[PDB]
């Protein structure tokens, strides 16, 4: 507001409290990362193929 | 302004409002009561530069003397307030006391004058008070913490 011919602005404090659970979730994945597997089948040579 | 208030018109108003010199009570008017009234008005206006504050009165430049024909410089919206205050101050010259209705009128006019010169100074922030991260003191503005001075 003007406040006697000035432009003082409202104080806007920021206390970030929504990031803790997000960090917990991200740490959960970075601990156990998981990737592709390529399971074999029922055949004479599928084991070596999967390897 | 509309018709321009002179210093003599204000004292004539005060003299008329208590039936001392007017054409609609009995008769008559005196020349010394005019100089006394104008000097009283000048001293009142000098004093009013403190409590009610300046309202635009035009003082005499250099010594000379006020004179009733000089232009007062006041807006016409103030003449009742000024006249009633002057009448209250100069009643005791003639050994008279005001009636309650006159006091009520004087108070109402004074209140109207007071309403038109308010300020309400609207105190500011201090100077050691932080300004939050929410308004980006680094890039958009500068100087985290309010100036609180100027």
């Amino acid at each position: 507001t003007k406040l006697d011919e000035q432009f003082e602005k409202y104080p806007k404090f920021e206390i970030n409290k929504v990031a803790t659970e997000l960090n917990r979730i991200i740490a959960e994945y970075r601990n156990n990362r998981i990737t592709v597997k390529f399971r074999p089948g029922d055949r004479e040579a599928s084991e070596e193929l999967a390897n | 302004m509309a018709t321009v208030l002179t210093k003599g018109e204000i004292v004539l108003f005060a003299l008329r409002k208590f039936a001392i010199a007017s054409n609609a009570s009995l008769t008559d008017v005196e020349p010394q009561s005019i100089e006394d009234g104008v000097n009283d008005l000048e001293d009142m206006m000098s004093e009013w530069m403190i409590n009610p504050g300046d309202i635009g009165y035009a003082f005499a430049t250099g010594d000379e003397q006020p004179l009733p024909d000089d232009e007062s410089g006041l807006p016409r919206k103030y003449k009742h307030a000024v006249g009633y205050q002057l009448l209250l101050r100069m009643l005791s010259d003639y050994s008279l006391e005001p009636t309650p209705q006159v006091l009520s009128n004087a108070q109402r006019s004074y209140d109207a004058l007071m309403t038109d010169t308010l300020v309400v100074p609207s105190m500011r922030r201090r100077g050691d008070f932080p300004v939050g991260q929410g308004n980006k003191y680094d890039v958009f503005t500068s100087d985290r913490y309010y100036p609180g001075d100027l």
